[PDB]
Order: C-alpha cells, then sequence, then structure tokens
C-alpha cells in the first residue's frame, strides 16, 4: 500500500471536497428548518423544538428521517414519473445554482464570465418543475395552486432579473466573484438601498414566502401542491424550498453586503497574522474567516426570512401582480437609466479588472 | 458513448406516441434541455444560458395556457400506432443522421493556431454588444419598435375593452 | 425518412402542438447559427442568432393572445 | 372645485401635484428616471469644472509606432 | 388637495414600508422577552379545590 | 360540420329499432303508429320511450311537446327539426 | 473570456468528447537552416513581473519586430524570424539580470502574484521592492504610456482598491526596507 | 462598408484579411471583369471551411493505405485524454506517467 | 434576556458554511501548491531538506483566452497548468512539445437527429440533393489537375 493509498486519496481529493461542499449546503439548509422555529416561537414568545435531539438539534434529522420512512401515496407502483419528476426539477434546480456561489475568492466550483446569467437561469427552471404537479391531476387545490405559481412567477421574474443586472451594470461583470470583489471600497447596500429592499422583496415571491406565499396557503389551499404528496417527494420539495430560501440570502448579502468581504480589514488582518502563511492551517482559518463573514450576513437574511413571516399578513396574490407591474417595475427601470447617466457624467464607466 | 444520440431517441419516440396537449409541452421542454446542454459543452456557453433564460419564461406562459383551453378530448380517446411500426420507423430514422454529404469536411479534424495579439481580452457577450449598439444600432431599434407592436397587439386581441 | 415527411407523424394533434413545432423549427435555425458563428469566430452570426431568439419569442406571444381570444369566442355566454 | 382634476396647460403646478399625491407609482418613478439624462446633460461642467476625461485605454492592439523600421538596429544577433 | 401630509411625505412612508419596518421592530421585542412556555411533564399548571376530574 | 346529417328514413329506421326493444304489442312501427293505441304504453312506458329516443338521437324532448306526443311520426318530425350536432373542442374542427 | 475554441484547452473533457479532440504532438525540430534560439523560460507569475522591465530594455526591440509583422503583408510568421530571436534574447537578458542582481526582490513580487490571483494592485509593496532594486542595478523605471508620470497607479499613495489577504513575506520585507534604508 | 467576420475579441478574425482582399479587388476601378478576384474568392471559401485541404487530407490517407504505410508510422502522435498529458509524453527532464491537474487551475 | 437555544441553530448553520469554506480554501489551495513543486512524484511529495518555505498559490478567477494559452504554456515547462518557474532559459523538451488541438467541426447531434428540428427546406437539400456537392467536388478535382500545368 503507501504510495498507492496515498496518491489513490489524490484521485478522490475533489470529490470529497465536491461532497463537503454538498454536506456544508445540507447543514445550513436542515438547520434552517430548527431555525425559523426557533427564531419564531421566542417572537411569538414559545420555545419551539427543544426536545428531539439535545435542546433541538436532532429535529432536521427526525423530521427527514420520519418522511423518509412513510408510505409513497400514488395510484400505482409504476407512477412514480407523475410526483416525482416535479420534486426532482426543483430539486436539481436549486441545488445547480449553488455551483456558482463562492465562499471565498476563487472557491466556486463554477467560475465564468456569465456566472450571473446562468444563476438566473438556473433558478427559472426551478419555477417550471413546481407546477409539473398539477399535471392534469384530479386534485382540485394542486390545480388551483399551479394557477398561482404562474401568477407569481410573472411578478417577480421581471423585478429580480432587472435588479441583478442594475448590480451588473454598475460593475460592467457578469461574473457573481467580479460583483463581491467590486465591493472593497463600498457596499452596494449604501448607494443601492431601494434595490435591496426591492431584491429581498423579489427573492420572497419567488420563494413563496410569506408574505407572498399565495401558492401554499395553508388556511385556502390547505397545502397547494404538496396536498397530494407524502413521504420522499414532500421532503424533496421542503428541501428545495429551504435550500431557495439559504440562496436568495446569500445572494443579498453578495449583491448588496459584500459577499465575503470582512467587516473589519483591520480585524482581518489581526487575526490571520498569527498564523504562518507557509504552513496549511493559515488557509483553514481563512477559509472558516471569509466564509464567516458570508455566513453571518447570510444568517442575517435567514432570519429576516423568519422575522417577516412573524410579523406581515400574507397577501392576495393579484395585488402582488399589481404591486410588481405597477410600482417596483417602473422604480427598476428607472435606475436602469439612472445609474449609467450618473457614471457617465463623473466618466466613471466600469471595466473589468 | 455519445449519450446525446439516446436522449434523442427517447425524445423522438415520445413524440410519435404522444397524445395529449400536456405531453407536446414537455416535448419541448424535453427538446430545449439537449439544445442548451449541447451548446453548453460545443459551442456556446453564452447561447446556452440565454436560451434557458428566455424559453423556460415562454414555456410557463404556454403551460398557462393548457390550463385555461384543455377540453377533456384526449384523454378518452384511443390511439392504435402499434408497437412494431413505432420502433421499425425510429431504427429507419436512426440509419441516416448524415445532414452533410461532404465526407472530407465530415471526416477530416482540423484545428487553429492562437495569436497573442488581443491584448484586449473580453467575453464575446461584450463584442455582441459593442456592435449591437453601435454598428447595427438600427436592428437593435427595429427590435425595440417590434417588441412595441406585440405589446399593442397582444392588447388589441385579447382585451374584452 | 424526412422525404416521406416522417415529421408529420411527429406534430401533435391539437392547434397548440403546432405551435411548439413552429419553434422547435425556428429553434434549428438559431442552432445552425450558432454553430457556423462559432466555427468562423465570427460574431455577426451571434448577433443574428441573439435577433432570432428575440423575434421568435414574439411571433410566439402574437400567436398566444390570438389561441386565447379565439378561445374565449367559444366560451362566450359567461351568463355568470 | 375643491377637488377637480387639474388641466396640464392651465395650471402646471397643480398638475403635477394631482399625480403626486394619487399616482405616487408614476410621479415618482419618472423623477427617478430623469435624472438619468439631467445628468449626462451636466457633463460638460464637470469637463470644464471639476476634472477631464481619462485617457483612452489602449484597446486598439499593440500601440505600432509612426515610423519607418530602424535600419541600423543590431545586437543579439545570431 | 385637503391632507395634512406633503406629497414627498406620503411617499417616503409609503416607499419605505415605514409601519411594515415598526411591525418588525415590535415583534423583534418580543424575540427578548421570557416565553410563557412550562415543561410538561415536569411542571404543571395551576389547579383549584373545585376541579373536575377523575371520579 | 356543425350541421344535421339527418333523413326522414334514417330517423324513422333508428326509431322502430328503440322500439322494437321494448314490450310493445305489435312490431309493426309507422309513422301513423300511436303510442297508447298500437303499441299500448301506459303513462310510465310512453316516458321511458321518449327518454330511450332521446338518448338514440342525442335529443331533448321539452316538456310541452313530451306530454303531447301521440304518434310515432311526431317524434321523427321532431328529431329531424331540432337535431343539432354537439359542439366540438377547438382542435377538432381546425387542424 | 472562456470560450471554447479549436485553438487550446477548453473548459472541460465533455467539450473533448463531443468535438472528438485529438491533442497532436510534432516530434520535428525547427529546420536546420533556420538558426537556433533558446526559448523563455519564465511561467506566468515571473513573466507578468517582468513585463514592465522586459518593456523597459527591449523597446527597440519589441517595436522592430511588430513593425517587421506589419510590412509582411501576411506573410509574417516567416519574414520575421530574425527579428523575433533578437526579441527572445532580449527577454531572456532581463530575466538573467533578475535572478542575478534582483533574485530575491523578483521572486517575492511574483510569489505575491501567485498568491493574489496574478493581479498587479494586490502586489504594490513587493513591487515597489523590486522597482528600487532593479534600478539601481539595471537603470530600468517603470513607465506607463499615455499618463502623467505622477499619475501612474503603481504609484499611488492610497490606491482605492487594495488586497482583503496580505501577503506576509511581503509585509516583512517592507518592513526591514523602512528601518534600514529610510531612516 | 460594414464590419463583417469580427472576431471574440472586437478586431478582425483569422478570414476578414482574405475578405477585405476581396472586396478591394471587385470595387477596383482598374479592373475590367471580375475575373482577377477568381482566386481571392476561393482563398476566402478555403479560410472558413479548408474543404479543398480536407480533401487533400483525404487523399494523402487513401494512398497510404493502399501501399501499406503504418498510419501510426507516417502520422502525429496524439493524445485523446486531457488528463494523460503527462510530463513523460511532454519529455520533461525528470518526468513522470502520472495524471496532470485539471480539476481546478 | 437573549434566549442561547434560539442562537444555538444559527451556530450550526453559522459553522455549516465554515465547514465548506475550511475545506475549500486549503484542500484546493494545497493541491496547486503541491503540482506546482515539480513534474513527477517523487518531487510533488517529498519535501527536501535544502528547499525553503512552502510558498502557496491560491486559486484562480476571473481568467481569459491570454490565461488558457499561459496555463497550456506552463504545461510544457512543468508538467502543470499552475507551474512555477523563472528561469531565463526553457529546456529543449520544450521547442518540440507543442500541443496542438484537433477536432472536427459537425453540427450539433440535436440539429441532425431530432425528429422535427432537422426538417427544413435547405436541410433536405443539402442531405438528399447532390446539386451542391456536384458543384464543390469541381473544386475539388481542379487541385488535383492542375498541378502539372
Ligand atoms: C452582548 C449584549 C448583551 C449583554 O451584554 O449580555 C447579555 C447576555 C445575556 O442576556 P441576559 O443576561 O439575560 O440580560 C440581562 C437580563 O436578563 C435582561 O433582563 P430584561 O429582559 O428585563 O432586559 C430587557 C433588555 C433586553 O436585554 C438586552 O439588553 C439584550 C440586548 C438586545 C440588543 C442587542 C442584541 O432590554 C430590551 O428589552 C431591549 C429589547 C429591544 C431591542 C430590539 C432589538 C433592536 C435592534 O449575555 C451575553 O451576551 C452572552 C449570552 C448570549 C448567548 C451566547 C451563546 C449563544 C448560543 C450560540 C450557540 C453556542
Ligand atoms: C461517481 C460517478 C463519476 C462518473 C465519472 O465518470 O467521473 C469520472 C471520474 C474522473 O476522476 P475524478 O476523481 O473525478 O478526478 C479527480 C482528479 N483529482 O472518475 C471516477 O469515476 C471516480 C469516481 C469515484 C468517486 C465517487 C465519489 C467519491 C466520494 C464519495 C464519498
Ligand atoms: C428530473 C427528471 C424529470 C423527468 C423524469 C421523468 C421521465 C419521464 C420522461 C421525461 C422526458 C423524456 C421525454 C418525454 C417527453 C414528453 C413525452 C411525454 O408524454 O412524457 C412521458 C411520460 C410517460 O408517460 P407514458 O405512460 O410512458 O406514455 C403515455 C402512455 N399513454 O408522460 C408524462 O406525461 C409524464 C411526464 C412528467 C412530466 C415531465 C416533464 C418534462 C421534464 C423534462 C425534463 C428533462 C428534459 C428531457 C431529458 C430527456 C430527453 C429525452
Ligand atoms: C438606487 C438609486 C437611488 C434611487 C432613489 C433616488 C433618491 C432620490 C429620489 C428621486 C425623487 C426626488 C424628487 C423629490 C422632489 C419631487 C417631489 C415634490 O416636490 O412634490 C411633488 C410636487 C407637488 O408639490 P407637493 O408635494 O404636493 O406640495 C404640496 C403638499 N400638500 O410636484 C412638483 O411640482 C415638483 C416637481 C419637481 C421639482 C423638483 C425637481
Ligand atoms: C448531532 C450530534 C448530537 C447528538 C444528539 C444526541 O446525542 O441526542 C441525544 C440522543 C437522542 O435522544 P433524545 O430523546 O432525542 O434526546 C433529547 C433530549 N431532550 C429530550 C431533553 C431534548 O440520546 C441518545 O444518546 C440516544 C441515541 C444514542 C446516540 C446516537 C445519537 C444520534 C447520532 C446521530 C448524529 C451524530
Ligand atoms: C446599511 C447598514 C450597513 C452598512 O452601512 O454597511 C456598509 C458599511 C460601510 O462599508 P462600505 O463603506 O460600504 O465599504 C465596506 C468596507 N469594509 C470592507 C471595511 C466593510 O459597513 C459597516 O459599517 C459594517
Ligand atoms: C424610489 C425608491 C424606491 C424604494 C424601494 C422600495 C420599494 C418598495 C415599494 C413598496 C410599495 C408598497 O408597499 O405598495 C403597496 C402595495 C399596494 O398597495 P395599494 O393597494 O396601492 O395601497 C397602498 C397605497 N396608499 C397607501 C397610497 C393608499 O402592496 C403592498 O402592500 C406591498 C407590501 C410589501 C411588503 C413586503 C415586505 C418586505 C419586507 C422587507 C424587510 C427587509
Ligand atoms: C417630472 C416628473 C413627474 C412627471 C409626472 C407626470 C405624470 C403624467 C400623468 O400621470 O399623466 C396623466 C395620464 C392620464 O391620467 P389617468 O390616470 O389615465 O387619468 C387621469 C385622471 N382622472 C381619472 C381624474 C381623469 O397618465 C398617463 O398617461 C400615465 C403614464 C405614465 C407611465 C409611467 C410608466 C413608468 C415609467 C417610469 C420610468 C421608467
Ligand atoms: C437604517 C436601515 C434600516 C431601516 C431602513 C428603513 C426604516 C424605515 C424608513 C422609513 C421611515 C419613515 O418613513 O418615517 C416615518 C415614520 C414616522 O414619521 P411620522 O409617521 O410622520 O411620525 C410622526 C411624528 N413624529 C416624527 C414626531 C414621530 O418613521 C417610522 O415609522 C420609523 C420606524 C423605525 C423603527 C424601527 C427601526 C428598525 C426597523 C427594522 C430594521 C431591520
Ligand atoms: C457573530 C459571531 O460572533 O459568530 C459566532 C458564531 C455564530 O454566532 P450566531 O449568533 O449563531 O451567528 C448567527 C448570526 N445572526 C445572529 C446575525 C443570525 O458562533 C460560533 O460558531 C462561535
Amino acid at each position: 500500500m503507501l504510495n498507492n493509498l496515498f496518491d489513490f486519496i489524490e484521485y478522490i481529493e475533489y470529490w470529497l471536497i465536491i461532497v463537503a461542499f454538498v454536506a456544508s449546503v445540507l447543514i445550513v439548509v436542515a438547520y434552517l428548518t430548527v431555525a425559523e422555529r426557533k427564531t419564531m416561537g421566542y417572537m411569538q414568545r414559545r420555545l419551539g423544538p427543544n426536545a428531539v435531539g439535545y435542546y433541538g438539534v436532532l429535529m432536521a434529522v427526525a423530521d427527514a428521517l420520519k418522511l423518509l420512512s412513510k408510505e409513497i401515496v400514488l395510484p400505482h407502483n409504476g407512477d412514480i414519473i407523475y410526483v416525482m419528476s416535479g420534486p426532482l426539477i426543483s430539486l436539481f434546480s436549486v441545488l445547480l445554482s449553488w455551483a456558482v456561489i463562492p465562499f471565498g475568492p476563487g472557491l466556486s466550483l463554477l467560475d465564468s464570465e456569465y456566472s450571473i446569467i446562468y444563476l438566473l437561469a438556473s433558478g427559472s427552471i426551478g419555477v417550471f418543475g413546481t407546477v409539473i404537479v398539477g399535471w392534469m391531476s384530479n386534485s382540485k387545490y394542486t390545480v388551483l395552486a399551479t394557477v398561482r405559481t404562474t401568477a407569481q412567477l410573472i411578478s417577480y421574474e421581471l423585478v429580480l432579473t432587472t435588479v441583478v443586472f442594475i448590480i451588473a451594470l454598475i460593475v460592467s461583470s457578469l461574473n457573481i466573484n467580479v460583483i463581491i470583489e467590486s465591493q472593497y471600497n463600498i457596499w452596494y447596500i449604501i448607494p443601492f438601498f431601494p434595490l435591496c429592499l426591492i431584491f429581498f422583496i423579489s427573492a420572497l415571491a419567488e420563494t413563496a414566502r410569506p408574505p407572498f406565499d399565495n401558492v401554499e396557503a395553508e388556511s385556502e389551499l390547505v397545502s397547494g401542491h404538496m396536498t397530494e404528496l407524502s413521504a420522499s417527494p414532500f421532503v424533496i420539495f421542503f428541501l428545495s424550498e429551504y435550500c431557495s430560501m439559504v440562496l436568495m440570502s446569500t445572494l443579498t448579502a453578495i449583491f448588496f453586503f459584500g459577499g465575503y468581504l470582512p467587516f473589519s480589514n483591520t480585524i482581518h488582518h489581526l487575526i490571520l497574522n498569527l498564523f504562518d502563511q507557509h504552513s496549511i492551517y493559515y488557509f483553514i482559518i481563512e477559509g472558516i474567516l471569509l466564509s464567516g463573514y458570508l455566513a453571518i450576513k447570510a444568517n442575517f437574511f435567514m432570519f429576516s426570512f423568519v422575522w417577516i413571516r412573524a410579523a406581515a399578513p400574507r397577501l392576495r396574490y393579484d395585488l402582488l401582480i399589481l404591486f410588481c407591474w405597477y410600482v417596483l417595475l417602473p422604480i427598476v427601470f428607472a435606475i436602469v437609466v439612472f445609474a449609467p447617466g450618473i457614471l457617465y457624467c463623473f466618466d466613471a464607466l466600469p471595466v473589468i479588472i | 458513448m455519445n449519450l446525446e444520440i439516446l436522449d434523442l431517441s427517447i425524445l423522438g419516440f415520445y413524440s410519435l406516441i404522444s397524445s395529449n396537449s400536456f405531453e407536446s409541452i414537455a416535448i419541448l421542454v424535453a427538446t430545449i434541455m439537449p439544445v442548451i446542454t449541447e451548446l453548453w459543452y460545443n459551442y456556446s456557453q453564452l447561447f446556452a444560458l440565454l436560451y434557458t433564460l428566455i424559453y423556460v419564461g415562454a414555456v410557463v406562459i404556454l403551460f398557462v395556457f393548457i390550463l385555461s383551453v384543455i377540453n377533456e378530448k384526449e384523454e378518452y380517446e384511443y390511439e392504435y400506432s402499434g408497437l412494431f411500426i413505432l420502433i421499425l420507423v425510429l431504427l429507419l430514422d436512426d440509419l441516416d443522421d448524415n445532414e452533410s454529404n461532404d465526407n472530407d469536411y465530415n471526416n477530416v479534424y482540423i484545428t487553429d493556431y492562437a495569436d497573442w495579439f488581443n491584448n484586449y481580452n473580453e467575453s464575446d457577450l461584450s463584442v455582441i454588444g459593442n456592435l449591437l449598439f453601435t454598428e447595427y444600432a438600427l436592428l437593435l431599434l427595429i427590435i425595440s419598435f417590434i417588441l412595441l407592436m406585440s405589446i399593442i397587439g397582444l392588447i388589441l386581441i385579447v382585451k374584452k375593452d | 425518412m424526412d422525404l416521406i415527411l416522417l415529421m408529420l407523424v411527429a406534430v401533435g394533434l391539437n392547434i397548440i402542438d403546432i405551435y411548439i413545432m413552429i419553434e422547435i423549427l425556428i429553434m434549428g435555425c438559431t442552432v445552425n447559427t450558432i454553430y457556423s458563428a462559432s466555427l468562423d469566430n465570427d460574431m455577426i452570426g451571434l448577433i443574428y442568432s441573439l435577433i432570432q431568439i428575440i423575434i421568435a419569442g414574439v411571433e410566439s406571444a402574437i400567436g398566444l393572445s390570438i389561441l386565447v381570444n379565439y378561445n374565449r369566442i367559444r366560451n362566450s355566454e359567461e351568463i355568470e | 372645485a375643491i377637488g377637480d382634476y387639474p388641466v396640464y396647460y392651465k395650471q402646471p403646478i397643480r398638475w403635477l401635484s394631482y399625480h403626486a399625491h394619487t399616482r405616487p407609482h408614476v410621479f415618482y418613478a419618472i423623477a427617478v428616471a430623469a435624472l438619468g439624462p439631467v445628468f449626462m446633460m451636466a457633463t460638460p461642467l464637470r469637463r470644464k469644472f471639476l476634472y477631464d476625461d481619462h485617457e483612452p485605454l489602449p484597446a486598439n492592439g499593440y500601440p505600432l509606432p509612426n515610423r519607418s523600421r530602424d535600419k541600423t538596429l543590431t545586437g543579439y544577433d545570431d | 388637495e385637503e391632507s395634512s401630509e406633503s406629497a414627498l411625505s406620503k411617499a417616503t412612508k409609503w416607499y419605505l414600508l415605514s409601519e411594515i419596518f415598526r411591525g418588525l421592530y415590535i415583534t423583534l421585542e418580543m424575540y427578548f422577552r421570557a416565553p410563557y412556555t412550562i415543561y410538561y411533564p415536569f411542571e404543571k399548571g395551576p389547579v383549584s379545590p373545585r376541579f373536575r376530574g377523575e371520579h | 360540420q356543425s350541421a344535421s346529417t339527418l333523413t326522414k328514413e334514417d330517423v324513422l329506421t333508428r326509431s322502430v329499432s328503440v322500439l322494437r326493444g321494448f314490450e310493445v304489442k305489435t312490431k309493426d312501427i309507422d309513422l301513423q303508429t300511436t303510442f297508447v293505441q298500437d303499441l299500448g304504453m301506459d303513462s310510465l312506458d310512453l316516458n321511458d320511450a321518449l327518454v330511450a329516443l332521446e338518448e338514440e338521437f342525442d335529443v331533448v324532448f321539452d316538456d310541452k311537446t313530451a306530454n303531447e306526443i301521440k304518434t310515432v311520426g311526431e317524434v321523427v318530425d321532431f328529431v329531424l327539426a331540432n337535431y343539432l350536432p354537439t359542439e366540438q373542442s377547438i382542435n377538432h374542427t381546425i387542424r | 473570456s472562456s470560450t471554447h475554441t479549436n485553438d487550446s484547452l477548453n473548459s472541460s473533457n465533455y467539450v473533448d468528447k463531443l468535438k472528438d479532440t485529438h491533442f497532436v504532438f510534432e516530434n520535428d525540430k525547427l529546420p536546420s537552416e533556420i538558426p537556433d534560439v533558446e526559448e523563455v523560460g519564465a511561467t506566468t507569475a515571473p513573466l507578468l513581473s517582468a513585463a514592465y522591465f522586459i518593456g523597459a530594455k527591449c523597446q527597440d526591440y519589441n517595436d522592430d519586430f511588430m513593425l517587421c509583422q506589419k510590412e509582411a503583408k501576411g506573410n509574417g510568421p516567416i519574414d520575421c524570424l530574425k527579428e523575433g530571436r533578437r526579441v527572445t534574447r532580449c527577454a531572456s537578458g532581463v530575466l538573467k539580470d533578475l535572478n542575478t542582481h534582483c533574485s530575491d526582490e523578483f521572486r517575492l513580487h511574483w510569489q505575491c502574484l501567485s498568491f493574489s490571483n496574478l493581479e498587479y494592485k494586490n502586489c504594490r509593496k513587493a513591487e515597489s521592492l523590486l522597482n528600487k532594486c532593479v534600478f539601481e542595478k539595471m537603470n530600468l523605471v517603470k513607465k506607463i504610456p499615455g499618463i502623467p508620470e505622477d499619475r501612474q497607479i503603481h504609484l499611488k499613495q492610497n490606491p482605492v482598491l487594495k488586497p482583503v489577504a496580505l501577503h506576509q513575506d511581503s509585509e516583512v520585507a517592507f518592513k526591514k526596507a523602512q528601518n534600514e534604508n529610510s531612516i | 462598408a460594414p464590419l463583417q467576420q469580427v472576431g471574440r475579441h472586437g478586431g478582425p478574425n483569422k478570414c476578414f484579411g482574405e475578405f477585405q482582399r476581396v472586396v478591394e479587388c471587385m470595387t477596383n476601378a482598374k479592373h475590367d471583369s471580375y475575373e482577377p478576384c477568381n482566386n481571392l474568392k476561393n482563398d476566402y471559401l478555403e479560410c472558413r471551411k479548408h474543404k479543398v485541404e480536407r480533401y487533400k487530407a483525404f487523399l494523402m490517407q487513401k494512398h497510404a493505405e493502399e501501399l501499406g504505410k503504418d498510419p501510426e508510422e507516417i502520422g502525429a502522435p496524439f493524445v485523446r485524454k486531457r488528463r494523460f498529458l503527462t510530463s513523460k509524453t511532454l519529455g520533461l527532464v525528470d518526468g513522470d506517467d502520472y495524471e496532470i491537474g485539471v480539476e481546478k487551475i | 434576556m437573549i434566549p442561547f437555544e434560539a442562537l444555538i441553530p444559527y451556530a450550526i448553520m453559522f459553522a455549516g458554511f465554515c465547514l465548506g469554506g475550511g475545506v475549500m480554501n486549503s484542500a484546493i489551495t494545497a493541491d496547486i501548491t503541491k503540482r506546482a513543486r515539480g513534474p513527477n512524484q517523487e518531487i510533488k511529495r517529498n519535501v527536501g531538506e535544502d528547499e525553503g518555505p512552502r510558498n502557496y498559490t491560491k486559486p484562480r478567477y476571473n481568467t481569459d483566452q491570454w490565461d488558457k494559452y499561459f496555463a497550456v504554456r506552463d504545461l510544457r515547462l512543468t508538467g502543470s497548468l499552475r507551474g512555477q518557474s523563472d528561469n531565463a532559459v526553457a529546456e529543449e523538451s520544450f521547442k518540440t512539445n507543442s500541443i496542438q488541438p484537433y477536432s472536427n467541426t459537425r453540427r450539433p447531434w440535436v440539429l441532425r437527429r431530432h425528429i422535427i428540428m432537422k426538417n427544413s427546406p435547405t436541410k433536405w437539400a443539402r442531405k438528399y440533393s447532390s446539386r451542391r456537392d456536384e458543384r464543390e467536388q469541381e473544386i475539388k478535382d481542379d487541385y488535383i489537375r492542375g498541378m502539372g500545368e
């Protein structure tokens, strides 16, 4: 062995890097479900899950394992194509969107000059996978929910796409990593505070989260498109929806809060000066530090997803259409003309460097 | 093994046996996906992403129209076909996949030689925009005109008022 | 197989299925434009490809509205 | 005539107020969008009072000296 | 014309979601208060001598 | 398309067969054949026949006509004048 | 730019499979009638670190080689072989002088570029030491043409954009010169 | 005169020069007929498809088969897998047959 | 009163990101540095005593075509796509180890196999009508006929 064992790890090293990447994202998604109930619980003056695992740390594990041990409801064993194709398209779409998220400089699985387009294009496929559940279905609540998913998609898709294009226009690049590194001297929350609200409002509508939870409105459509889903098809849709919440929270931190850039440059240098750069331990700490900055900013917006759910009532989707087309679109298309005019006036048209 | 050949073999099988309108809106998506992937891996990743960004929005609008027009007709109807005639048809079709008859153009491999003269190195989308907004700006402004006509056209067709 | 018009059996028996055939047929033209432009290293072909995609999406909307209003005409009593 | 609809060419100021009170989604989106070309019209002022435009980038290839080849250049020969 | 607030005053409360942000702040206050939950069966809710239970 | 293809001989022929499957006094049915006298149908038998003749021709007798019908020929007259093919989907006609 | 072409390595091996790409070698040397020349052996980071010193030393030969290309009128790679050999030798001369005169300062700068995505803005401190060492020993000054001497970006006192991560070796080597040279 | 055959970096591509010399020939006032510009047309079309050059390679491959020449003895060595562009194949002094890294540059 | 129990899931979510970043930043950087040490396994893994400290190369991002030519050029000198060398002169094997990719130029499979997308007036002409290929074969034949002159 020895030599063969050692260079076999080199042959498998990048697969473990991906497995660690997949594991890291699933841990956040699993414990976001726990964190939402804890956050809502204390805002509602209850506790939230604290009896499943020590202080409630196994609540996510129990929910998945219990649902994975449940019978799948379908007319026939060969009818898996009906209620499984939809959940898989939704899950594959959001998971592929994580390929362009950089945890540090150059630490993204996919890096390209069109990472922004890939991000928007990949998430649009997830919208398609949701409507497939109401595939000439005899469940009227699934059918009623499919109509509302299309209505919400029309609402947010134009606004969310145009907002990201304004951010890409300010840096003159469609690479996500370049957009993060362009925020060294200024975080785009300050120049584009209106766009951060609009991006978050669009994210709530995209993820079908309250106050835009018109798709899975329990008081209206029992469970929406999920009313007929049980066991594994229900987990996959539930897993993908909370994956999208983490993705859009991380994108809010990337487009407006500098991504992985440190909160304090002075403190960032102080912490990293303790470790020799000629040792591998420096790069572990730096990887923890940079992702920690991204984690802190994304945790706040994952908190904000839960926060808005516990404070605001639901808005009807026909009002959401008027809100997105009569209010958000005119404002965003004004800024898409405003921003290039300001930059040209001061001879500051952006270039890639 | 070029697995895209198998994907198109399955798609051609399902296009012959498709019965209702939902299956047709799935043949469309089952067609764009092989196009997007093959463009991504061979010729243009830019246009692989442009296809996804634009066609998906068209697909969902197409799907929502199926809901408003589905009319019970083809769920209970019968088709005959025959498994043997389907597979024989697909076999004869698969025999001839040479869209071009220039054997040398299809068999002899070529290369290009790189040069270092292009020191200002930017993406294809920046050059496309550079030409589209400067030299072919008329083409862009006519396209803007056609998009405006569609907005007026859709209203004068659909709106009862 | 093409000369006996095998494509006429692959098109579904609804008006919307004719719309999908038209989109697929036009998409074949754009894929051919992208393929030639990339081999030649020519951005004029890619500008043409982008124009085809935008224009093909315009007629998809115009045709859909005609089919939408056609269905409304049948459901015209609307006593409710 | 407490709350009539103003006529734009007779009462331009009151006509602006009506839309700013009743249709804020229209009045202020336009107001933001107007700031684009207005700043582009203020560009000549900047070129005279703050700072001039930068020198263009050398994005046209290698800068070839506008002269004939030096026929007396030697060195690093075979 | 018979309103008490200017057009910009009403549009700033409108575009910047004044009352929505206030509702969030009120909710965030509860996050720092003591919850009401008791840990049954280790703790029991109050009972009175008039309570009706098992015969 | 949306027009009748009915002849007086076919409607009479289909009416006779549908009336032959009942328990009638005589199998010799023509236009002048009455329901009460020739075939011998009471109140309930007659309305069973009318609904049976409705299903065969996909027509619905109005209440005024049904209560006042006497002869087989009256039914044939009604079917010829009132029959319409059912509307088809937007795809059956144009495709 | 990550566009797939037929002139270099593409993004992944799925691109090679679709194109049936063959990576072809040629075992033949250049013909013996053409004089031989030793190629430049430096990689990306050393070459970028030495880019402005090769420019300040081989400017006459670089321009003469490029002017030969314009006058070749399509017959470029054949008619400028002799001019190209001068360019290669002059560039190797600069790299040779760097490794004998400014070896530690030079290796410091391109080890920072490797550490910092090969962005010049991330390695100003090591560049300043290398510029000072080269100027004293080779009399080469880095100049960015087309702009005033006092608006050159590499001499900016308070740049807007600065590296997030600090190269520890560059920080140490910058402090040592501060306390010993600029007393 | 609109631009044609623009490379992916905005400048002329490989075949622009052939096209430019065709336009100059066809539009020159010294030419009585378009016969002088016929060779320039073939050169431009050869720049894009290389059809005659591919045809020449077809003849050389076929002519080598009929004389029994080995394809692997008269051709050029090649590697099909990018991971195996190893230092031994590249000819380095301390070369090895271990795979090269292509996962992340 | 800060509820620490509610903040526990956020701590695990925070550690979820740090797990991904800590592994990716160190594992990738180490591998790039390891493969930049030399052209064989005995130099990449073993550390010489006379060698100095290890200088690490961080992952690259925001590249263009020049970086692709640089990566191949580095491979021909060091056996790595991010090799390190500042020698003024290359090895002899660098003069004859150029890599030239040769690829087919065929249309996409979806273009020539999709049941519907492959049918058009010009595609049928290209596939079933010999009028075009008869003319272009004349051009190729002239090349060999004209050799003698
Ligand atoms: C994440 C994977 C998602 C897909 C997994 C399910 C695999 C099923 C086939 C997927 C697409 C393959 C090509 C099918 C094109 C559409 C034709 C069709 O009608 O769907 C096939 C499906 C099977 O129904 P079946 O009973 O076999 O036939 C009818 C019998 N009277 O009849 C149905 O109506 C069921 C369709 C369910 C909804 C599928 C929506 C399309 C999704 C396509 C995404 C992938 C793109 C295609 C990739 C493969 C290309 C061949
Ligand atoms: C130029 C600077 C741009 C500013 C950028 C922000 C733009 C926001 C526009 C809001 C307009 C609005 O709330 O619109 C209200 C519309 C329709 O309301 P209506 O029927 O017209 O009644 C109101 C008209 N009144 C009062 C004049 C009569 O629907 C809504 O209730 C939308 C509620 C959105 C709440 C989403 C929660 C987000 C939480 C974010 C936490 C981080
Ligand atoms: C800094 C970045 C985060 C916050 C950004 C947006 C904040 C709201 C801006 C619009 C305010 C406005 O329009 O102000 C209008 C109103 C008050 O005005 P009035 O009704 O005339 O007051 C009546 C007369 N007084 C002036 C004497 C009182 O103010 C507010 O309700 C302020 C509410 C803020 C409290 C909650 C703060 C934390 C929110 C959650 C942050 C995550």
